[PDB]
RNA sequence: UUGAGCCUUGAUGUGUAGGAUAGGUGGGAGGCUUUGAAGUGUGGACGCCAGUCUGCAUGGAGCCGACCUUGAAAUACCACC
């Protein structure tokens, strides 16, 4: 359907200025969804190689519009404080029996850097699944509102393809082209940061963006 | 199209003054398949040990592309013997195993607050970088998966309680799981059998990566290779053909120099003649044909080729009672290879004794020579029977001495049986017929250290051979020479060995293992035995399934 | 003409080598001496080098 | 007429367990198809032989996720791959 006309309709064989995009990714309007976006980097680093792997998470000025169910697995006194500072699913280390067997899934695992004696699953079955994070990456440290206010904020983490591809989220259509920028400038800027010890040709290989039923469109 | 590796003017030279590699000079592209012929001391192993980087001693140079993985499998794998199935295996995954453990250790950091963070927890981002490298997390799954796709033995099973075959696949599956981009095989199918030696060709023509591998086989290098490098003495001839095809060339090639070496002959003598003449006057002779003879006198590098000359002794003379088994049975642990065997073995036979890895082939050669003691008992010889035996793994030869110390033991006359014969003449009489009998049996070659074998196994005079897997490195020349000197043999053999030709091309009686440890046994030779099978058949064909590596 | 010759590299970590001969072909195993070395002055081993 | 490269458009990815061919993270919710089907008859291709992809014909509104007991999830796009 709408796929059969949008193909004619894009003219992706170009690199877009990041502002002269907006309009095309805008014209998509026609599509019934929620729209949301799947903006996605290359990078000049070799997947095979652990040097030039890419991880770490980021902080944008609205959100990716959905909110994640972050966990604190440091129970006791800061129980209280880690329920009420914005923790969705209160399970403490030694309370993950119950709440543990109950929550199946959440947006953000715990990070408690003051308090992490829980492993989980004995085989990386939390590790593996991504989910379960590592303080180095920002979520375990010895504050505890940190992970509360990047799960209300939505804070994404980034994720290295086999290829070197880093996939991300802005949110939905609803957000404006200035709100777009912003959010594209951040990621950018971030990647910029976390470029590795190898800087072979372009940091930025290929940038597109693109929603979840329409087109990608490079952003250059 | 940029190549993988290259070789440019590469040089090697051996112990005296011998130019085992001259002037090799190539190329490697992404992609391609490489077979590399030769006899039994060409200079294969040596090529592929500097192609490695192992050797750098060479002249020239060799290089390959900067991040490119060279998986090197040796015509030598050695394992640990302390180690078990996992571990020896876990080692071609060890650094995702030991950072998973430096993890483990890393995560008593959030119990217990002594140097928290600024000292070990950036370090934690590097660890969990060595594992996103690769899977990491799904480690377990890749194991059993590469466990699955090369039949391996299950991880509890030692490493010294290993057959060959299954000894050689351990070896290629930990080399295969470094996942390299440029494999060197240095006899990639030595004791592999019939399934096995499939799915790797299969493997092998689906790499993506380059591929160099050596082969002394033609079917297995028909399947896999796309060009061939001939090797001979001295120098590196490429060949884009078939194993047939490139035959042909061969013998082309040879006659054309055996021809020219006797046209050279031809005028060295009438140049001699020429010099041996007086000067007839006050005249020239002159200086420069004087010249011209000194250099036409030069040398040329005759073949080290083995031929017809394997010597197999005769052993004492041999009554109707050679062997006989009843009810046979064996069994490890749970698992049983033998069960309810019994045969008798009519002088003057040769017995091909065929079938799966580890199906116990060499435990029947164990039981018969008498180091094991079956269950259900029942083995017997006949009292002319001298047993004389060949083992599947050559270690047991002293690498220090030279090849005439090792197979003679030093003493001037060796004692065969009935004949004194001289050590230095029955050495030679394995074609090492030089000043090769001063060579180290660690500096010897596959196939020299299996001429070897064979010829200080030899010795003792047996009219029983127990000869198991003996043509494991040696070339189709040795293995004419073999096969010959094995139809003229009075007493009688038996032969494990995973060469269908080789075994058809002798075999009298065929002992052939089967699933649930029985052990069919035919008299008559592959011809008859196949026009059994198919006199009473069963309908299907289909062997393999070829599972996977990737994912 | 079989003693090639070889050179004994100090295992010192400087540059510095004594020079000899060698049977290549009755002795494969590379040479292996204690030899006083001028640039650190002390009594270190020297290992076979090409 | 070809050879090589590059960009697109397709087509393709049988381990075990799993409903049955599951490439990778996605990232999200349901869309797909009705711009005529979940199919039957037919033709080719792949086929690790289970099978899913395909040009058609009247008939053209129902196929999967979501539910989870599997290391992973459901061709439900454009992607740089
Ligand atoms: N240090 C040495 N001194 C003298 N000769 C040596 C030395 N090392 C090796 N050789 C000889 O060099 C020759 C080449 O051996 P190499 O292993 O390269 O042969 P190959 O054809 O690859 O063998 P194979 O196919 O049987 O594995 C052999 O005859 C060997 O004895
Ligand atoms: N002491 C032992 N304990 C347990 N299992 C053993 C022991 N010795 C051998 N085995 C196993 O029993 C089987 C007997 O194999 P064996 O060494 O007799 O030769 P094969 O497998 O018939 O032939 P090939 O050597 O050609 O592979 C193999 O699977 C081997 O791993
Ligand atoms: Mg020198
Ligand atoms: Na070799
Ligand atoms: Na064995």
């Amino acid at each position: 359907k709408r796929m059969r006309v949008i193909r004619e309709k894009v003219d992706a064989t170009k690199q877009y200025d990041i502002n002269e995009a907006i309009a095309l990714l805008k014209e998509l309007a026609t599509a019934k969804f929620v729209e949301s976006v799947d903006v996605a980097v290359n990078l000049g680093i070799d997947a095979r190689k652990s040097d030039q792997n890419v991880r770490g998470a980021t902080v944008l000025p609205h959100g990716t519009g959905r909110s994640v169910r972050v966990a604190v697995f440091t129970q006791g006194a800061n129980a209280e404080a880690a329920k009420a500072a914005g923790a969705e699913l209160v399970g403490m280390e030694d309370l993950a029996d119950q709440i543990k067997k109950g929550e199946m899934n959440f947006d953000v695992v715990i990070a408690s850097p003051d308090a992490m004696r829980v492993v989980g699953q004995l085989g990386q079955v939390l590790g593996p699944r991504g989910l379960m994070p590592n303080p180095k990456v920002g979520t375990v440290t010895p504050n505890v509102a940190e992970a509360v206010k990047n799960a209300k904020a939505g804070q994404v983490r980034y994720r290295n393809d086999k290829n070197g591809i880093i996939h991300t989220t802005i949110g939905k259509v609803d957000f404006d082209a200035d709100k777009l920028k912003e959010n594209l400038e951040a990621l950018l800027v971030a990647l910029k940061k976390a470029k590795p010890t190898q800087a072979k040709g372009v940091y930025i290989k290929k940038v597109s963006i693109s929603t979840t039923m329409g087109a990608g469109v490079a952003v250059d | 199209a940029q190549f993988v590796y290259t070789m440019h003017r590469v040089g090697k030279v051996v112990p005296p003054k011998r130019h085992i590699l001259k002037n090799i000079s190539l190329s490697f592209f992404p992609g391609a398949k490489i077979g590399v012929l030769g006899l039994n001391g060409a200079g294969k192993s040596t090529l592929l040990r500097i192609m490695a980087g192992i050797d750098k001693d060479i002249e020239g140079e060799a290089r390959p592309q900067p991040d490119i993985k060279i998986g090197y499998l040796p015509q030598e794998p050695q394992l640990n013997p302390e180690h078990t199935v996992r571990e020896s295996i876990e080692e071609a995954v060890s650094e995702v195993v030991n950072a998973l453990k430096r993890l483990d250790e890393v995560y008593a950091l959030y119990a217990d607050p002594d140097a928290d963070f600024d000292k070990l927890a950036a370090e934690q981002g590097r660890l969990e970088e060595i594992i996103q490298a690769h899977d990491g997390h799904n480690l377990n799954v890749q194991l059993e998966r590469a466990a699955d796709a090369l039949r391996l033995p299950d991880w509890d099973a030692k490493i010294a309680n290993l057959s060959g075959g299954e000894r050689r696949r351990v070896a290629l599956c930990r080399l295969l799981l470094e996942k390299p981009d440029m494999l060197l095989l240095d006899q990639p199918t030595n004791h592999l059998d019939a399934e096995s030696v499939a799915w790797l060709e299969r493997f092998l023509h689906d790499f993506e990566g380059t591929v160099v591998a050596i082969t002394h086989d033609r079917y297995f290098l028909d399947n896999v290779a796309g060009w061939i490098l001939e090797l001979d003495r001295g120098e590196g001839i490429p060949w884009e053909g078939n194993y047939s095809s490139w035959l042909e060339q061969k013998d082309q090639r040879l006659a054309q120099e055996a021809s020219q070496e006797a046209a050279r002959r031809k005028s060295i003598e009438k140049e001699l003649e020429w010099v041996r003449q007086g000067t007839k006057g006050r005249q020239s002779k002159g200086k420069a044909r004087l010249a011209r003879f000194e250099e036409l006198n030069s040398t040329e590098y005759q073949k080290r080729n083995e031929t017809n000359e394997l010597f197999i002794p005769p052993g004492p003379r041999l009554g109707d009672k050679v062997l006989e088994v009843s009810n046979l049975r064996k069994s490890y642990g749970d698992r049983l290879l033998i069960d309810s065997l019994s045969f008798s073995i009519p002088k003057g036979a040769i017995v091909g004794i065929i079938g799966p890895n580890g199906a116990g082939k060499s435990t029947l050669f164990r039981m018969i020579s008498g180091q094991e003691q079956p269950d259900s008992g029942t083995i017997t010889l006949g009292e002319t029977v001298k047993l004389a035996s060949v083992d599947q793994f050559r270690d047991s030869m002293d690498n220090s001495k030279t090849v005439w110390e090792e197979v003679s033991g030093g003493l001037d006359i060796m004692k065969i049986g009935n004949t004194e014969m001289p050590s230095r003449a029955y050495v030679g009489r394995f074609n090492f017929k030089g000043v090769d009998q001063g060579k180290r049996v660690g500096e010897l070659s596959g196939g020299e250290r299996g001429r070897l074998h064979l010829a200080k196994l030899l010795q003792v005079g047996g009219n029983m051979l127990l000869l198991d897997q003996p043509t494991n490195d040696l070339d189709i020349e040795t293995l004419r020479a073999l096969e010959n000197a094995l139809l003229e043999f009075p007493g009688c053999a038996m032969v494990i060995s995973h060469d269908r030709w080789f075994l058809d091309r002798i075999a009298t009686h065929i002992l052939d293992y089967q699933d649930e440890g029985k052990v069919e046994f035919f008299e008559g030779n592959f011809t008859e035995y196949e026009e059994y099978k198919k006199r009473t058949l069963g309908a299907d064909a289909l062997e393999p399934k070829r599972i996977k590596y990737k994912r | 003409g079989i003693r090639e010759k070889i050179k004994l590299v100090s295992s010192a970590g400087t540059g510095h080598f004594y020079t000899t001969t060698k049977n290549k072909r009755t002795k494969p195993e590379k040479l292996e001496l204690k030899k006083f070395d001028p640039v650190v002055r002390q009594h270190v081993i020297y290992k076979e080098a090409k």
